[PDB]
């Protein structure tokens, strides 16, 4: 029953991302004036399926300079993280199961490091420990904010927990600053605008390059429905779909920061904000 | 009541004062810093309790002080000095285990530090060599205590497991045939830490 | 656009029937809509007191 | 608008002139230091709470309901001229 | 309880294996392997807090900075006598003599132990940390800032 | 074997640091607040203070001065002495008021309704 | 996982009891009560998945062997990670404090904690370690 | 503390030396004792208990059939 | 290459599934007869004493 | 003779005292370099952890825990600390000696 | 200068900091002075649940 | 060997309000017993008259108010022993059968 | 909290129903071990069955139901 479970989880995950990956095409194109995919299926709606079948019918190029085990390891290692992320937000009861998803989402860090030891391209060295720094750089804000967070999770037997069942069904009001740096760090996570300047997949091709983006889109909305169970009062579906339209929202009309400026942003600016409102909700809550 | 826990709250205040005061006169630029090793021996004589060996601790560390000259060089004196204090006073392995280890990190990076010249690659060497040399000692403390905490149940210093710990004290004092680590330091590293 | 409405619908059409089929699968298997709870060392005490008095009244059942 | 700041300034030379010499108080490009109670907190709200972010951000929303340029080739074609 | 075991047996093989092998970048997998084992070693005593600081701490931070040095550090040089030069047989025999035959244990006398479950209360913890040993957890905050500004006072300028 | 019913909201109240002894003189109060170490307070405790913090000052314009900075030290100096010194005092004055010290001229003051 | 002893079973006798826990199922309010073991069951199906997702293209898809195919196209890390894992151990720190219903003087104690933190965080500010210039 | 001890002398000498780790857990954590109870008192509360069964004013010891 | 790696890694951690568990049974079958051996010669100490002691 | 449950136990002492060992011997026998050396006494660490928390479950105690914390905040300060030496004295060193970190060759 | 100048010059020069450190000292001052001045202020098993019961049932 | 047991969990909770209503001195003795004597056999008559008093007391409820038990204790159940999940349940059963004997 | 309170006091109130249960219980699969022991040992000089090991406190077992592995 519980492999039962995982797969009938697994199948809306995979259908969510192509269809999410759709989405942001046709939601970018719309802002910029165009349609976006619409000839390959009615109404476009075949696109993300057939540029997987494309991929699937690729050929995989596997460079004969590198260490083929830890390239295979790599994007293996990113898709498996995110699966597992989102069996953690679903099909768990566990206490600490914020705790147990920062912890998975703080491992999704080697699938980039893997990727730039392995292949053999300048730039991809260069280019892989900007990204690291910047991941590495907002996890921090995210543990406060957590910190923050469960201060005031309490369960009926007054027990103090992450556990999501337990979060409350109301939005935090109290707590919106500290939603909005969430989201930001949401944006720094998945390295997406403004955050987008470093890529580290340069070498691959096929279903390797296929699993990067399945692994980056589904890690995307794993983040988005923490942010909706922990300040939006709930996981639902409209809920994912509106923070997923925020994030395409937020792409369309912003440029990028260079890479010390979101350094100094991430260190100077969200984590002294993220523990002094930690410090004040402490404050508050004696 | 924490009423007779006043000397602690003063040690934390002071270092907490001690490293703002700090940072404002470096952002001065002032090439000496008299004035912070003065304030550094007095909060040394403001943390010590009223015994014997307290005192002859702390004299010792106000003399050694004249000889040091930059403000992290001092810093890391100072928090080696209270795992030295609270050393003598440590009735358990817990407490025996955390100041000899900061103790060891903070002789640890004055002697990277602090090396000038030709010799500054000598005495780095000679530190990593320590720092190694070290860790498994400290290994071999924390197994054998968990060792004594399993048969007796408790945090007494009692039975077998003792001599291993007895191995370790004499590792940290330079004894002979455990010696080596002291004359690879003494052939570096400045006179000052020597 | 009218271009991005249908994959906007779709995900939460996707979205809805899947979290309602995988709420039914783990319905079919805990047979208790509380199952996701947070659990100390009492209520877990309790439940798997519950489970092996459960297996003595079956067991006890099968003698009469 | 066009105004500057202390602090945003996209190099180093200008960042370090800026902290440690008023020289930019005699341009009249750069935006003023707040004078009272109500131009801190006007300021802080430029700051903090981004709403430069949300200017943009209303344009491109008004442009997601706004009408589309494309056309469908080839069931739908150009304009040229007879010069073509 | 065969997986189970059979998870608590792979701790000593891939604590052999980091050391075993030649390359460097291999010898990092096989600590990350092992850190992660572990840490599901320590839930099957009921701890899921600790497992997860095992986790965070371990494999999030520290392994990552293992990998930035041993990919900034590492030119090639495993043929380079690593390979051509081998290992100590003095060595080998101190490993087997004291972890495989274990002629100094750590329980002494004893030869069997019962495993028993706990049931990790983080109330406890929490008592215990801000009230009972609160002098060593600010002792331990001062190891951390010991090691913050000695690292940034040794950062090779 | 069954265990006790956990008590979430009651933490236990201790201070990390035990005396270990029982008090051997009269008791006035058991737990004071600063307020209450402060208002009985002696008069060599102040003095004290204020030597502290003078010696601070001078010794702080010695050694401030020879950077050109005296002043700042000076003042400095003088409040890190007069603050080691002030919780001096609070605890020399909470310990005689739990009973740990002698307590004659406190009882005969904090206890304007049961003074004899 | 299945109970070794009487004592273990709430002292349920018979052959029943264990022939039903070696069978059983998972269930979070029977036996499994927070359990982490479908964290390890996700793992072995997504890694099975991502496996074949690896292998098939080399059975379904074109290749030509060519020798230009296979070939190529600071400090402040050090920084970075090695800050990172001082703050990652002080918010692990900090955690057990969250999760409990704190006193008066335990949130004193946590705040100098705290107060320790950004200290040396501060220090290490207006030296000027935190401009990524280099 | 838990893991430090400070020595010193009582000035008027009326001060006994004792473990200090046996006080420290008198004071923090306290000793629970018990007793065995005298078997005159068990076989009268079972005698009791038998009357309270026969009598009809306890159930049984299984809610089951 | 990567599938002689794979296969030896997998032999490897088989084996050593297989083989360690027969020397921790070993080595608990000799503390049990040790310890029965133990009990034997306290027993016999016992009626010494009870023999000699009165 | 002995039960399931000290099976468990007596698989999980030899184990970690197999770890100690391993981490305290291996890397230095295997003639490797000072990055695996401080790598091997991280596993050194991890076997003594282990043990400690196996206690607190045994005894129903906290100390084990407590210690627990205080070996994860030393262990990952002391590799931090000599990760940043190795660094400078590789930089320092390697003009004549390519194999700098190499102290066991 | 005064306060005013200062804090002025230091907020438009450093917005985050400030209102960092503005946020960490209330919460500092509230749980120092304000909440102990107007929000701080054996019975058997029977009792209680007795006066558990009576705050359930009027509501 | 006989086969002592109380009722479930859902069980007890849902009757916990009637037992100290109505069986406090088996409750009171058994507290004391556990007080001072820690072998489990100097305190057996007061657990088995702990025991008999409960299960006298599902007894006496199954034979005035099953129905509205059985709804309530189903209730209790299903939400994992939250109360304030099953209060009108809780008020339902509460009427059927009062916790302590009214209007006597 | 107020949830909190009235569901300790429920707790409160049913631990000695269950400590009670649990001390019925294990008597009674006492008196089997002891039926078994005598069983076995009938023929063996000088054995004794139903030797308490410990003199003066009660031993309760080392495992227990409550305390499972997670994983
Ligand atoms: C946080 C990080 C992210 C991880 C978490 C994510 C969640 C999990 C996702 C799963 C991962 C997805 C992708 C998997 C990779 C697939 C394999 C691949 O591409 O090739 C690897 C590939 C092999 O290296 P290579 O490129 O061919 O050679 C380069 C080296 O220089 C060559 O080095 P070398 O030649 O020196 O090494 C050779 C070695 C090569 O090792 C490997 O092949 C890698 C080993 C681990 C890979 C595991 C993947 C599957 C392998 C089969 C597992 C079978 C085990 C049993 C299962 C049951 C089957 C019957 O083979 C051996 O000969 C091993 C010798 C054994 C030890 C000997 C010492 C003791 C002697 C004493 C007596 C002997 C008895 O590189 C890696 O090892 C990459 C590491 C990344 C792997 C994931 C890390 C975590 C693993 C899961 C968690 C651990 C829990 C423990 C459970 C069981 C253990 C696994
Ligand atoms: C390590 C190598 C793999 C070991 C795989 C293994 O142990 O298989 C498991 C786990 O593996 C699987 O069952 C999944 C097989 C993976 C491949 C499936 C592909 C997707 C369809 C067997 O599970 P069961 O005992 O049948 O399940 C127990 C009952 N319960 C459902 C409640 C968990
Ligand atoms: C620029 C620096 C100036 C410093 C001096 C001025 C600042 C004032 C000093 C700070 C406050 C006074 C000192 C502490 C007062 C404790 C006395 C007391 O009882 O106060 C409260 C005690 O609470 C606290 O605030 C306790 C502080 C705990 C501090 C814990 C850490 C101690 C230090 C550990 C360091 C470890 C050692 C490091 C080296 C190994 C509660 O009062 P009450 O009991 O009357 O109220 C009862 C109420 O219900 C709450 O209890
Ligand atoms: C959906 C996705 C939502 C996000 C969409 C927009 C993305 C914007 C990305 C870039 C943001 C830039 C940014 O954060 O700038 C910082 C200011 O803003 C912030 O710091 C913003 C985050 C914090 C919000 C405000 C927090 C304080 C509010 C009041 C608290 C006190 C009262 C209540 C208790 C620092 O830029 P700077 O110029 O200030 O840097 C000072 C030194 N140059
Ligand atoms: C031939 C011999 C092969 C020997 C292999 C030994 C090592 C086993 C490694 C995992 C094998 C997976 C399948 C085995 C079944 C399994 O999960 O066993 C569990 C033991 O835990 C374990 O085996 C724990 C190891 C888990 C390592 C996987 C790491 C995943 C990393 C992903 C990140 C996670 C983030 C943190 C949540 C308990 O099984 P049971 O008895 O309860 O099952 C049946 C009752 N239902
Ligand atoms: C949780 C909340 C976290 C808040 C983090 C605050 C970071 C403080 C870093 C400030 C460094 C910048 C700096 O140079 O500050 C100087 C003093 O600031 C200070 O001394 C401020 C210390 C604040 C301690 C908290 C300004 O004065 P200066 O020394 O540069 O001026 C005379 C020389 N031109
Ligand atoms: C020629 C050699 C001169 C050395 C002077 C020895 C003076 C010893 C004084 C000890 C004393 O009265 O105890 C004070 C005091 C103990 O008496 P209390 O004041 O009642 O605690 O302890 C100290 O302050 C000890 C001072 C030790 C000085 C360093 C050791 C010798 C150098
Ligand atoms: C901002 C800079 C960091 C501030 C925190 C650094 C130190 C961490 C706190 C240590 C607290 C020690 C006990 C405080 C206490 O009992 O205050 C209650 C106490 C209650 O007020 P009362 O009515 O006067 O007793 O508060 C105070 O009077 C002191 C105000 C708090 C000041 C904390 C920092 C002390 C040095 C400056
Ligand atoms: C940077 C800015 C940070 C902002 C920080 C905001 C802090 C907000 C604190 C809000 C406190 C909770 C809201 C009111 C609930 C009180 C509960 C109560 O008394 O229950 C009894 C009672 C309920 O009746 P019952 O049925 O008897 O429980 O409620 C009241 O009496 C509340 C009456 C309204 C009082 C409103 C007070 C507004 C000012 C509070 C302080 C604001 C300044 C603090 C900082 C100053 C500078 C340091
Ligand atoms: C501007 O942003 C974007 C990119 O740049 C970052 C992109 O690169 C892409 C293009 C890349 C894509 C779509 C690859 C990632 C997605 C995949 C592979 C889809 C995953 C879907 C699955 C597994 C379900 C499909 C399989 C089915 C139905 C099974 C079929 C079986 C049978 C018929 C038997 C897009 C669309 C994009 O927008």
């Amino acid at each position: 029953m519980i492999v039962a479970s995982i797969l009938i989880l697994i199948v809306p995950v995979l259908l969510s991302v192509a269809m999410f990956t759709l989405a942001e095409r046709t939601v970018m194109a719309s802002m910029q004036r165009r349609f976006g995919p619409q000839v390959s299926g009615i109404s476009g709606l075949l696109q993300p399926f057939w540029d997987g079948l494309k991929l699937g019918v690729k050929e995989p190029v596997l460079p004969d300079s590198s260490s083929a085990g830890a390239f295979a390891a790599s994007p293996m290692i990113s898709f498996v993280l995110s699966q597992v992320a989102w069996v953690g937000i679903c099909i768990s009861d566990a206490s600490f199961q914020g705790l147990v998803i920062m912890a998975i989402s703080s491992l999704a860090v080697y699938g980039v490091m893997l990727a730039g030891w392995a292949s053999n391209s300048k730039y991809a060295f260069l280019g892989c420990l900007r990204s690291v720094a910047l991941m590495v750089s907002y996890e921090l804000s995210l543990g406060a904010a957590l910190l923050s967070i469960g201060l005031f999770v309490t369960d009926g037997t007054g027990m103090k927990c992450l556990n999501f069942a337990e979060m409350p069904t109301t939005p935090q009001y109290a707590m919106l600053p500290l939603c909005l740096i969430f989201l930001v760090c949401i944006l720094a996570e998945t390295k997406r605008d403004p955050f987008d300047l470093p890529g580290y997949n340069v070498e691959y091709s096929s279903l390797g390059f296929a699993l990067f983006f399945i692994a980056e889109y589904a890690n995307m909305a794993v983040m988005s429905a923490i942010a909706s169970i922990y300040f939006l009062g709930g996981f639902s579906a409209l809920k994912i779909t509106a923070l997923f339209f925020a994030f395409v929202w937020t792409r369309g009309t912003l440029p990028r920061y260079r890479y010390d400026q979101f350094m100094r942003l991430g260190w100077k600016a969200f984590l002294p904000l993220t523990l002094a409102f930690f410090a004040l909700h402490a404050s508050v809550a004696i | 009541a924490a009423a007779a826990a006043m000397i602690e709250l003063d040690l934390c205040f002071g270092l907490l004062l001690l490293i703002l005061f700090g940072l404002l006169s470096l952002r001065n630029g002032h090439v000496s810093l008299a004035h912070i090793r003065f304030i550094c021996q007095c909060w040394l004589v403001m943390i010590t309790p009223l015994e014997v060996q307290d005192f002859a601790l702390c004299i010792l560390t106000v003399v050694l002080l004249q000889s040091f000259h930059s403000f992290e060089a001092l810093l890391f004196l100072l928090l080696a000095y209270i795992g030295q204090l609270y050393m003598m006073h440590s009735c358990n392995l817990v407490s025996f285990y955390v100041c000899l280890e900061a103790q060891t990190l903070c002789v640890v990076v004055l002697c990277g530090l602090l090396a000038r010249g030709a010799s500054t690659s000598f005495s780095v060497e000679a530190a990593l060599k320590f720092l190694l040399l070290s860790a498994m000692v400290s290994g071999m403390a924390l197994f054998w205590f968990s060792a004594m905490y399993q048969r007796t149940g408790s945090l007494d210093m009692v039975g077998q497991e003792t001599f291993w710990i007895l191995l370790v004290m004499l590792f940290k004092l330079g004894v002979a045939p455990m010696h080596m680590w002291s004359v690879d330091l003494y052939g570096s590293i400045p006179k000052s830490l020597l | 656009g009218w271009n991005a409405l249908p994959s906007l619908v779709i995900i939460t059409g996707i979205w809805t029937a899947g979290l309602f089929a995988l709420d039914k699968v783990q319905m079919f298997r805990e047979n208790k809509p509380a199952w996701a709870n947070n659990k100390d060392g009492w209520q877990k005490a309790l439940y798997r007191r519950d489970w092996y008095l459960q297996r003595e009244e079956e067991t006890l059942a099968m003698a009469k | 608008g066009t105004e500057r700041r202390p602090g945003e300034s996209g190099a180093w030379k200008q960042i370090e002139r800026q902290r440690y010499a008023s020289d930019w108080e005699n341009d009249p490009t750069f935006k003023r230091t707040p004078k009272n109670l109500a131009e801190v907190l006007d300021d802080s709200a430029s700051m903090l709470l981004l709403t430069d972010v949300w200017r943009g951000m209303a344009y491109t929303l008004g442009a997601f309901f706004d009408k589309k340029v494309t056309i469908m080739y080839p069931f739908e074609k150009g304009q040229l001229s007879p010069r073509f | 309880m065969f997986f189970e075991n059979s998870a608590i047996l792979l701790c000593a093989l891939l604590s052999i294996a980091v050391g075993y092998t030649k390359s460097p970048f291999m010898s990092l997998m096989y600590s990350v392997m092992l850190f992660i084992n572990s840490s599901f070693v320590l839930m099957m005593l009921g701890f899921e807090f600790l497992a997860l600081v095992n986790l965070l701490v371990y494999v999030g931070a520290l392994a990552v900075l293992f990998l930035f040095v041993i990919m900034l550090l590492e030119i090639p040089a495993t043929e380079l006598r690593a390979y051509s030069r081998g290992w100590s047989t003095l060595g080998i025999f101190v490993f087997i003599i004291n972890g495989v035959f274990q002629i100094t244990p750590s329980m002494g006398p004893r030869g069997i132990i019962t495993g028993l479950p706990g049931a990790e209360s983080i109330t406890n913890l929490g008592h215990a940390l801000y009230l009972y040993f609160a002098d060593l957890l600010i002792l331990n905050s001062l190891v951390l800032t010991v090691a913050l500004f000695g690292r940034f006072a040794i950062a090779p300028v | 074997t069954w265990p006790e019913p956990p008590n979430y909201y009651e933490a236990p109240k201790h201070g990390f640091k035990v005396t270990l002894e029982n008090p051997t003189f009269p008791i006035i109060n058991p737990d004071p607040n600063i307020t209450d170490a402060v208002t009985n307070m002696r008069s060599e405790n102040w003095g004290v203070v204020a030597g502290l913090a003078g010696l601070g000052y001078v010794a702080g314009y010695y050694f401030g001065a020879k950077v050109h900075w005296a002043k700042p030290t000076a003042l400095f100096t003088s409040i890190f002495l007069g603050k080691s010194g002030l919780l001096w005092g609070m605890s020399d004055s909470a310990h005689r008021l739990m009973g740990f010290k002698e307590n004659s001229k406190e009882v005969a003051a904090n206890l304007p309704h049961v003074m004899q | 996982y299945n109970a070794w002893s009487p004592a273990q079973r709430y002292f349920v006798e018979g052959d029943h009891v264990v022939t039903a826990e070696a069978s059983r199922t998972f269930q979070f309010t029977g036996l499994d009560s927070g359990s982490f073991y479908p964290y390890v069951i996700a793992t072995v199906i997504a890694t099975a998945i991502s496996t074949v997702f690896i292998v098939a293209p080399l059975v379904i898809a074109p290749s030509r062997v060519d020798l230009d195919k296979s070939s190529a196209y600071s400090v402040s890390f050090y920084l970075v990670s090695i800050m990172y894992l001082l703050f990652d151990i002080e918010i692990a720190y900090l955690f057990p404090y969250a999760m409990t219903h704190a006193s008066l003087p335990m949130y004193w104690t946590m705040n100098l904690f705290l107060a320790i933190l950004v200290a040396g965080f501060a220090y290490e500010w207006g030296m000027g370690a935190l401009e990524w210039r280099e | 503390t838990a893991g430090f001890v400070w020595r010193e002398v009582d000035p008027t000498g009326q001060a006994k030396n004792r473990n200090h780790t046996y006080m420290y857990n008198l004071k923090t954590f306290g000793h629970r004792s018990y007793t065995r109870r005298d078997p005159s008192e068990l076989q009268a509360a079972a005698t009791s208990v038998e009357a309270r069964v026969k009598s009809g004013e306890l159930g049984g010891l299984s809610p089951l059939a | 290459g990567l599938i002689r790696n794979i296969a030896t890694f997998a032999t490897a951690v088989v084996g050593w599934s297989v083989g360690i568990p027969f020397v921790v049974q070993a080595r608990m079958n000799g503390y049990v007869e040790r310890n029965l051996a133990t009990y034997d010669a306290a027993q016999r100490q016992k009626a010494e004493e009870a023999a000699i002691g009165g | 003779y002995y039960t399931e449950g000290e099976i468990f136990g007596t698989t999980f002492m030899y184990t970690t005292n197999m770890m100690f060992w391993a981490g305290i011997v291996g890397a230095v026998a295997f003639r490797r370099n000072l990055i695996i050396l401080l790598l091997s006494a991280e596993t050194v660490m991890l076997a003594c952890n282990m043990n400690f928390l196996f206690t607190a479950a045994y005894l129903n105690d906290i100390t084990g825990a407590i210690m627990s914390i205080t070996i994860t905040t030393i262990a990952a300060c002391e590799t931090a600390i000599g990760l940043a030496l190795c660094v400078a004295y590789f930089h320092m060193r390697s003009a004549t000696d390519v194999e700098a970190l190499n102290m066991l060759k | 200068m005064s306060l005013g100048e200062a804090f002025r010059t230091a907020v438009y020069k450093e917005p985050v900091m400030v209102w960092s450190l503005m946020i960490y000292g209330v919460g500092i001052s509230y749980a120092a002075f304000v909440k102990p001045s107007m929000i701080e202020p054996p019975p058997s098993l029977k009792e209680v649940m007795a006066g558990i019961q009576a705050k359930l049932n009027n509501k | 060997s006989n086969t002592v047991r109380v009722p479930y969990s859902h069980e007890l909770y849902a009757m916990s309000r009637h037992v100290v209503f109505r069986a406090e001195k088996e409750h009171k003795a058994a507290v004391e017993c556990k007080g001072k004597h820690d072998w489990p056999e100097d305190c057996k008559p007061e657990s088995e008259a702990l025991v008999r008093a409960t299960n006298k007391l599902y007894k006496e409820i199954m034979e005035k108010s099953p129905e509205e038990f059985k709804e309530y204790a189903q209730c209790l159940d299903w939400y994992g022993l939250r109360f304030s999940r099953c209060r009108d349940k809780q008020t339902a059963f509460e009427k059927a059968f009062p916790i302590v004997d009214a209007k006597k | 909290r107020f949830e909190a309170d009235e569901i300790l006091t429920v707790r409160k109130i049913v631990h000695p129903v269950l400590q009670a249960e649990w001390d019925l219980r294990y008597l009674e699969h006492l008196k089997r071990e002891r039926e078994e022991e005598a069983k076995v040992m009938k023929n063996v000089p000088g054995w004794k069955v139903g030797e308490s090991t410990t003199r003066h406190r009660w031993l309760a077992p080392l495992e227990s139901w409550d305390k499972r592995p997670l994983v």
